[PDB]
């Protein structure tokens, strides 16, 4: 029963995905520095400093993530576009995964 | 270098700025870079850079104590008053008395700065002078700004002192009010003195204006309103509807997880919206809250019955206006719509049967006939 007026929905559940995979890459950058500095040369007192200072890029990213749930909110998906509602689940899914580690991250720096 | 520009109408708008350029014969209402027919009146301090506009608004979560909004609210006002103390409460940025100024206080670029709030509107006329360069590609230095007819003296110098500081060459200060009649060509009308009603609601205001044109001369006759009255109150009836359906369903209260809200929110902004000129909204939020889907819908009917009492109260202020002004309804020859909310059918509908079925000025956007009025006398005085 596969519609071309699915292959829409689907083409924009694929640019949300592609704008997914972009803030994931900052998250796991943000996740690399926090590691290096937790494990680093650094002595405590000048760790928890350098820990703070990733703060707005943390904020940044899970304002990212805020934004594209917004964005992925906006459609509207027929019952039968059984593909479009399946990859929209996934995704909206993958992005809640996503904002819980930003939340790990944030509870971990300036405390 | 550019060659230099035609004059601009600018609407320094309390949430929104708009600004106008008369050309070929029409308004043309100009786009911002994000192509946002309206700016956001938001300034934004962070620890590299200083944001106006869309810019300050989209980091507002991430930066709420440096990002500042509603300097309107604050303009040519004493530290003292009373709008200043009841308004401040609610505003999650700073404000400091300097000798009996408000100033507001922010963190930028890792030091303590304060602004008067002239300064704060002049960043914002910075950022509307720059919106018009971009599109004209020419420069812009000549305006007609636009105050609230309330406005005081002091609130009235402190705007021109903002146009001032942002390098513009402020041509004449026109009332809002004023500047949405010139829009619609009201004082171009053959006959006696014509009695003109603004329903102003949009920009967290409700503003009600009577008016006379007399020999194209206009005359403020009365004012009435609420302050806080906007577009939000009506969001959050459906926000609070929403929460107490899944409530209702899933026997789970959403309201405490802020993403959740949020979420909803912002679906009941465009829901609304889609309300103005459909019968029918849906919203289809998956995983909304606790993995749950929320797949719901909402018709024109349902959001009017939430908002009964709100929609109904905004005729408070017009028989007010009219008492004031010493006029009775039927000595009304115009009525005009000013403000994102009066696209409200039931909001439209109120006011034409308070008025006995008369037509109301409304073809022109309503978030731009202040913009566009001013962009019209500037061409004037040019
Ligand atoms: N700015 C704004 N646009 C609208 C609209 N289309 N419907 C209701 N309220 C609004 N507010
Ligand atoms: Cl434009």
């Amino acid at each position: 029963s596969n519609s071309p007026q699915e292959e829409v929905e689907l083409k924009k559940l694929k640019h949300l995905e592609k704008s997914v995979e972009k803030i994931a890459d900052q998250l796991e950058e943000l996740n690399k520095e926090l590691t290096g500095i937790q494990q680093g040369f650094l002595p405590k007192d000048l760790q928890a400093e350098a820990l703070c200072k990733l703060d707005r890029r943390v904020k940044a990213t899970i304002e990212q993530f805020m934004k594209i749930l917004e964005e992925i909110d906006t459609l509207i998906l027929p019952e039968n576009f059984k593909d479009s509602r399946l990859k929209r689940k996934g995704l909206v899914k993958k992005v809640q995964a996503f904002l819980a580690e930003c939340d790990t991250v944030e509870q971990n720096i300036c405390q | 270098s550019m060659s230099k520009g035609p004059a601009v109408g600018i609407d320094l708008g309390t949430t929104y700025s708009c600004v106008g350029v008369f050309q070929h014969g029409k308004v043309e209402i100009i786009a911002n870079d994000q192509g946002n027919r309206t700016t956001p009146s938001y300034v934004a301090f962070t620890d590299t850079e200083r944001l106006i506009g869309d810019a300050a608004k989209n980091q507002v979560a991430m930066n709420p104590t440096n990002t500042v909004f509603d300097a309107k609210r604050l303009i040519g006002r004493r530290f003292d008053d009373a709008v200043v103390q009841s308004d401040m409460k609610h505003w999650p940025f700073m404000v400091v008395n300097d000798a009996g100024r408000p100033k507001v206080q922010v963190e930028y670029k890792g030091e303590t700065k304060s602004f008067y709030p002239e300064e704060v509107s002049s960043m914002v006329l910075t950022k509307m002078k720059e919106i018009a360069e971009a599109y004209l590609g020419k420069t812009v230095t000549n305006a007609v700004v636009t105050v609230p007819a309330y406005f005081n003296d002091s609130q009235r110098q402190a705007t021109k002192d903002a146009g001032t500081i942002a390098g513009l060459n402020v041509l004449r200060i026109i009332n809002e009010p004023t500047a949405a009649a010139i829009a619609y060509g009201l004082d171009k009308k053959v006959g006696a003195e014509r009695n003109v009603l603004i329903f102003d609601l949009g920009g967290g205001t409700f503003d009600v204006s009577i008016l006379t044109i007399e020999d194209g001369i206009f005359e403020v006759k009365s004012t009435a309103g609420d302050t806080h009255l906007g577009g939000e109150d009506f969001d959050n009836r459906m926000v609070n509807h929403f929460i107490a359906e899944f409530k209702r369903k899933h026997k789970k209260d959403i309201s405490e997880n802020k993403r959740a809200v949020r979420r909803l929110r912002t679906a009941c902004e465009r829901a609304k919206r889609t309300l103005s000129s459909s019968t029918q909204a849906s919203i289809e939020i998956d995983s909304l809250y606790e993995g749950i889907d929320f797949y719901t819908s909402i018709t024109r009917a349902r959001f009017e019955e939430l908002n009964a009492d709100l929609f109904r109260g905004t005729l408070d202020p017009v028989e007010k206006a009219l008492r004031d002004a010493k006029l009775d309804k039927s000595q009304i020859h115009d009525i005009v719509l000013v403000g994102g909310s009066t696209r409200i059918p039931k909001i439209q509908k109120l006011l034409q049967d308070f008025f006995n079925g008369k037509e109301l000025n409304k073809s022109i956007n309503p978030d731009e006939a202040v913009a566009y009025g001013a962009a019209v006398q500037a061409a004037i005085l040019s």
